[PDB]
């Protein structure tokens, strides 16, 4: 549920602040059933982290399975992160290759356009239709990989609830399985020739790919500390507001 | 309950950007070919399977 | 239900909450929210200071140089009546919008438009990309250049009578230098006559073989009365550093040409940095449709 | 920098793509081991 | 140069820069030096988050336990003269300050001094290091108890007629069982009489072997006028989980001291987690020097 | 955690001091490699 924000979040600016398109139908699809699956489904095989035999019955009026203390999380916090990482190296690509962000917002209505083969970018050129696609497809290919990166330090969070990573530990095979085939999959779906005629995915660059390591970092360390006041502090603010 | 509480924030995301595109110009088509962008985009397809 | 989830009296709570917790929510997220903002905001002012502004990094994807026109044409074609003037109206209006940047008045005094060679001519360097030298200067590019299609005696430019006219402009890409091909014995067939060096050859033809007959007389216009472009206003130093830039241009006027028939028409330059696309149909040549039905 | 500086507009996009395919082939393995390795 | 590079008037400069500048330094380093401030102090309150209240992360460098005493004397002597009275008071200032602290009015009521076993006993549990169960209770200490060095009768304690205590104490350490040793064949000469498995034994005696003959009668008081420590006040809970906590204490009355030379006597615990150190003279043993001159 | 928890009071100083060493040699002989890689 974290990585739906930053797959809607790029529409609402399309029709709002009027700039090309950031994430295509295409990249969609290939990560809600490819990436997301196996290091989800490596989720289950998870150890406790207290005794679970210890805990009275759930009661099924008040304790849920989806609460809006999950919402906050997902839809609220972590996927708002990974909606900025994503919108940082769309804005990175098109300002490297001369559209600065002033001269994008407006734009829409004459970058899509299939007849006008003169847009001018913030330094003068003159971009036909087709080289201005290439660029913004290539956009969609960045904007899944930051997705990728994010969704790292997603899955390193949400691997335990309450508990730290120093604690509970790295001890499950396929969820480092999923990191690895995670990253394999989308650097596959990038470099492989007669990609950009199929699937409309073009190669990236070598300095791009790290546009949104430092968004990662943050996740991280965001949720290492809200797992700690838990901790500390039972019963508290972080607890009736942001323990699932 | 899970399906419930999505379904909610999709129509509730859909509903207030059509009210925003009218307020902004866009035509009625649009508004709502919108909306049923939104409430669709907000569907996981693979949590059940 | 309905009732006590929207106001209890009891608890003295709305939708759930008490007074209290909705100030304690609203106060870190907009806390939250706000620091969001600046750590974007400060991402991207290190992205400001690390691009140039007088050159793009990156200028792999505009190359080779593509080629348009005006009139702006929707599907590429070009279909008006002789006689109902509110067919070409569209048209007349977009071509009168791209010639009206090369009126004379706008173009007065020495700078920064200084008068260059009346006939085709060599490169001209103003120096390197800085700011040492201020504002560069750019070579003057005439209206009445252009013969029957100038706006300044058929304001129609040729629409009225069946003898339609298409400036074809080459895109302004910075620093880059068009390189014409050489007199060497393999060359196009067209290209041998009136080879001039320094202009680079432009010329129109019929895409199928069968059209070939039904297009009359393909009369281009342009600087010293050669079908091409001027190697003196390259190469192109960009806005920052040229404001007040003017691009060649070539007209081409379609005479002779059948009535009551769509007739494909591929336009294509000529030159050693210049290459074709079979996807993108605008790479150094253009088509266009034109169908004078009256 | 001269009429014959045409460098400025090449890219050898063959090698990157040489090269990203031997990385994503190679996390793939390491990979492959991880999982396998305690199954032997 | 003395005095322009003070101040000039044609440029306003003072120093050196005008008045602008050291504005714009002053606010540059306040902001920095603020920045600064504020990331150690969010790197301390993580730091803060990390540890427990009730027990200390790491408890190898304290153990096993050491020996400490009153009086407090410096560099291990105690020297006084039987006729001049300003000679031992800085003794006994220490002696009170210490005893004044088992004073009965402070342990009264229930809480949190329970009555324990007049006799020595065992061990004690009062549940885990947890505040579910609030303060914990801990025994109670009697001033009497010491017979003849308590302040109580000779509020001197000896110190007046060449007879001097020492009251020694076993430093507290939090989850510290002491275990003394068993009745088995190896044990040390003194240890074999009056094995109370539940009391921790205390013997002094000389360094050298001269000294022996020197050294009158050490006679200890105790609980249940043993020579030791009951097991029964351990362990101990850590200040925040048992404030009001008293730790036992023997008093050792050295009577029957040669007059005018210095006795070394060195005093000694024995037990299985209990081990000295070659480097430490106060890690379960310590060492006194005194010398009663008169 | 009861009398016999003695465990609460050791630390393996030993085995960290070997660990330490074996470390800062690996560190050194890498050292030296990058060194003198390039006058061979
Ligand atoms: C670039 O130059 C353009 C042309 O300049 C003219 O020719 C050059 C060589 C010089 O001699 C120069 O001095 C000339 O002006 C210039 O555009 C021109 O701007 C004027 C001023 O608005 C226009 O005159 C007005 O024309 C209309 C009717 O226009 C008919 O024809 C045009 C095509 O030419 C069609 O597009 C129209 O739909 C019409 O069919 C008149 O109604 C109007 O009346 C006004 O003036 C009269 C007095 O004369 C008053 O009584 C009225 O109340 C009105 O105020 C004007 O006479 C002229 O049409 C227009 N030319 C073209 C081809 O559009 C252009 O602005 C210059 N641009 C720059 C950036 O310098
Ligand atoms: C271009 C711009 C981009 C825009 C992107 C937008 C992305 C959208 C992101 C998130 C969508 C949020 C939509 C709301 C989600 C609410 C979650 C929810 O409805 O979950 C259902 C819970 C049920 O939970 P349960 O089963 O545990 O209940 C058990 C009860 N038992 C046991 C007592 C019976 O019901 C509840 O929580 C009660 C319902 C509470 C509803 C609160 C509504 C608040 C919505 C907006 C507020 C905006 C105000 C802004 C101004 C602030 C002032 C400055
Ligand atoms: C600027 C860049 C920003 C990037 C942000 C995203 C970062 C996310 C990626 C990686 C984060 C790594 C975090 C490191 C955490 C280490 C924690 C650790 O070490 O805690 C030690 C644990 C605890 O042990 P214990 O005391 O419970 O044992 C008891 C044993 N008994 C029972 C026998 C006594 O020990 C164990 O877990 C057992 C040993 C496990 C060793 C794990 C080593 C593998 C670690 C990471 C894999 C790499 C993924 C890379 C993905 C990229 C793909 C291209
Ligand atoms: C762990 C459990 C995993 C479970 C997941 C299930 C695995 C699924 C495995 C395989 C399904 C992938 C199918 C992809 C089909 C691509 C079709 C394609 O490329 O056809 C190309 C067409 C050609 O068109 P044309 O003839 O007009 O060209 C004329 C060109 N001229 C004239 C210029 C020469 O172009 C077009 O249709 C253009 C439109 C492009 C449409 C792309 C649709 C792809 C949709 C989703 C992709 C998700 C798969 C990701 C891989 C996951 C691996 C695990
Ligand atoms: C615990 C988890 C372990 C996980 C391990 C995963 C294994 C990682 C596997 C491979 C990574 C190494 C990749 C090396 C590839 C170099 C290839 C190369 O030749 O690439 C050159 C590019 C420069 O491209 P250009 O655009 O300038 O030229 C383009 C010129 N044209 C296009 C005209 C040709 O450069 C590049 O791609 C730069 C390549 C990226 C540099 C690597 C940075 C490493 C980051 C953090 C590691 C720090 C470890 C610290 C150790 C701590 C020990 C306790
Ligand atoms: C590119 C993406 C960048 C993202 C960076 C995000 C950084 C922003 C992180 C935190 C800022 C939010 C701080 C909000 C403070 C005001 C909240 C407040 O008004 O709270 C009130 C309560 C005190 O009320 P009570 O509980 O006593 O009353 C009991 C009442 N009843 C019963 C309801 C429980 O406050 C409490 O409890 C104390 C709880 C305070 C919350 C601690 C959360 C710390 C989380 C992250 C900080 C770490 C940042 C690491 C970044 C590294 C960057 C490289
Ligand atoms: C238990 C132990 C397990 C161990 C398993 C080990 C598996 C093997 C490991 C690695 C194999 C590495 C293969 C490297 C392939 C290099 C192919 C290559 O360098 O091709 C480059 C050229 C295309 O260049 P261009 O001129 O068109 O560039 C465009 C120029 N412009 C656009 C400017 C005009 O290729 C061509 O022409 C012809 C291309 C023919 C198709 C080659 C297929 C390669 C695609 C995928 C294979 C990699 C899968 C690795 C594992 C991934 C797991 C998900
Ligand atoms: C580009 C420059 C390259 C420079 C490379 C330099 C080479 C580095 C050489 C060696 C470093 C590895 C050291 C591993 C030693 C493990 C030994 C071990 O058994 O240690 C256990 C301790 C846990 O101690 P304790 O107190 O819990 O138990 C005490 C229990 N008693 C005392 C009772 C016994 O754990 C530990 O010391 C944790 C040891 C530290 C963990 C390593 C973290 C690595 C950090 C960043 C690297 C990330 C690379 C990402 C890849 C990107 C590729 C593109
Ligand atoms: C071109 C290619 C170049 C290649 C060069 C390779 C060089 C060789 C590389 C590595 C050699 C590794 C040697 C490892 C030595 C292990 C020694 C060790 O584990 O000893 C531990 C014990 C002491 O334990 P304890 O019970 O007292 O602990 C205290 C317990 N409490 C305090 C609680 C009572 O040792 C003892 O008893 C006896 C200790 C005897 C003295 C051993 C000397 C080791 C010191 C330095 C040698 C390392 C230099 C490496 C390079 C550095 C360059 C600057
Ligand atoms: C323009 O095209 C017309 C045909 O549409 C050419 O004139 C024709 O010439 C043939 C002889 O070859 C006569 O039989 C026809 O009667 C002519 N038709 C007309 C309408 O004149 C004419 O030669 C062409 N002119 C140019 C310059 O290409
Ligand atoms: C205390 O020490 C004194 C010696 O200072 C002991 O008394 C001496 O005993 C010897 C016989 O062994 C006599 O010759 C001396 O005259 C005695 N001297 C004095 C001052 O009495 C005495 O026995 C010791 N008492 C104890 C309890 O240890
Ligand atoms: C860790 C968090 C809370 C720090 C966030 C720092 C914010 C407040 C800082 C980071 C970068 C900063 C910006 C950096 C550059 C400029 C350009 C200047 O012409 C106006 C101020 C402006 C726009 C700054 C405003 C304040 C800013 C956005
Ligand atoms: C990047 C830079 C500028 C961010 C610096 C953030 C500073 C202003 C933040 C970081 C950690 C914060 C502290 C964290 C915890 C506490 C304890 C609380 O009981 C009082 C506030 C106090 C003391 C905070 C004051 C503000 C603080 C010091
Ligand atoms: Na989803």
């Amino acid at each position: 549920l974290t990585s739906n924000i930053p797959e809607i979040t790029p529409f609402l600016v399309f029709i709002i602040g009027n700039v090309p398109l950031p994430l295509g139908t295409v990249t969609i699809l290939c990560i809600d059933l490819g990436t997301d699956m196996v290091p989800a489904i490596s989720l289950a095989y998870e150890q406790a982290e207290s005794d679970i035999m210890k805990r009275q019955p759930r009661n099924p009026k008040t304790d849920k399975l989806v609460n809006e203390r999950l919402i906050s999380m997902a839809y609220g916090q972590i996927g708002m992160i990974q909606a900025l990482g994503g919108f940082f190296s769309y804005f990175v690509i098109l300002a490297e290759n001369g559209f600065l962000p002033m001269d994008l917002i407006g734009k829409r209505v004459r970058w899509d356009d299939r007849w006008i083969s003169d847009v001018e970018d913030s330094f003068g050129q003159q971009w036909t239709y087709e080289q201005r696609k290439i660029v913004e497809f290539t956009c969609h290919t960045s904007f899944f990989i930051s997705i990728v990166v994010v969704q790292w330090a997603d899955l390193i969070i949400c691997k335990t609830r309450r508990n730290s990573i120093f604690q509970q530990g790295m001890k499950n095979k396929i969820l480092i399985f999923g990191l690895f085939e995670e990253t394999a999959l989308a650097a596959f779906l990038s470099y492989c020739p007669g990609t950009d005629v199929a699937l409309r995915m073009y190669p990236l660059k070598p300095s791009w790919w790290f546009c949104a390591f430092p968004y990662s970092l943050i996740i991280f360390l965001y949720d290492e500390m809200r797992r700690f006041i838990i901790r500390r502090s039972p019963g508290g603010w972080v607890e009736q507001e942001t323990y699932y | 309950h899970f399906i419930h509480i999505i379904t909610g924030v999709a129509v509730f995301l859909g509903v207030s950007f059509f009210i925003l595109s009218l307020i902004l110009g866009y035509s009625w088509l649009e508004a709502v070919i919108f909306l049923i962008g939104i409430i669709v985009a907000n569907v996981p397809e693979g949590l059940l399977a | 239900g309905w009732k006590k989830f929207l106001w209890d009296s009891e608890k003295k709570e709305f939708l759930g909450r008490t007074g209290s917790s909705w100030f304690k929510i609203f106060l870190f997220y907009l806390i939250f929210y706000g620091c969001l903002a600046g750590i974007f905001i400060g991402t991207i002012q290190v992205l400001l200071l690390t691009l140039s502004d007088f050159e793009p990094k990156y200028q792999d994807r505009v190359a080779p140089p593509g080629l348009s026109h005006a009139p702006y044409a929707i599907k590429t074609e070009i279909s008006f009546s002789i006689s109902n003037p509110k067919s070409y109206e569209s048209f007349v209006k977009s071509m009168h919008k791209l010639m009206d940047l090369y009126n004379e008045s706008s173009q007065a005094g020495n700078s920064p438009f200084e008068d260059c060679s009346d006939t085709p001519a060599d490169y001209i360097k103003r120096g390197d990309l800085d700011d040492s030298q201020g504002q560069k200067k750019a070579c003057r590019f005439s209206r009445m250049w252009l013969k029957n299609c100038s706006g300044l005696d058929d304001t129609t430019y040729g629409y009225a009578e069946g003898k339609p006219c298409v400036v074809a402009k080459l895109n302004r890409i910075i620093g880059f230098y068009p390189k014409p091909l050489k007199n060497t014995t393999d060359l196009p067939e067209e290209l041998q006559a009136n080879y001039n060096q320094y202009v680079l050859p432009l010329r129109c033809a019929a895409k199928r073989e069968e059209d070939r007959e039904k297009i009359g007389s393909i009369e281009y216009f342009g600087l010293g009365g050669y079908a091409g472009f001027p190697l003196q206003y390259y190469p192109y130093y960009g806005k920052r550093l040229q404001k007040k830039y003017l691009q060649p241009l070539l007209a081409i006027q379609f005479t002779n040409l059948t009535q009551n028939m769509e007739l494909r028409i591929e336009c294509k330059v000529y030159g050693e940095n210049i290459d074709y696309s079979e996807k993108d149909r605008f790479r150094g040549r253009f088509e266009v449709k034109i169908e004078v039905k009256s | 920098e001269g009429p014959d500086n045409d460098e400025r507009f090449t890219y050898d996009y063959y090698r990157l793509r040489v090269v990203g395919l031997i990385v994503a082939a190679v996390l793939c393995v390491i990979g492959i081991i991880i999982l396998l390795a305690g199954k032997c």
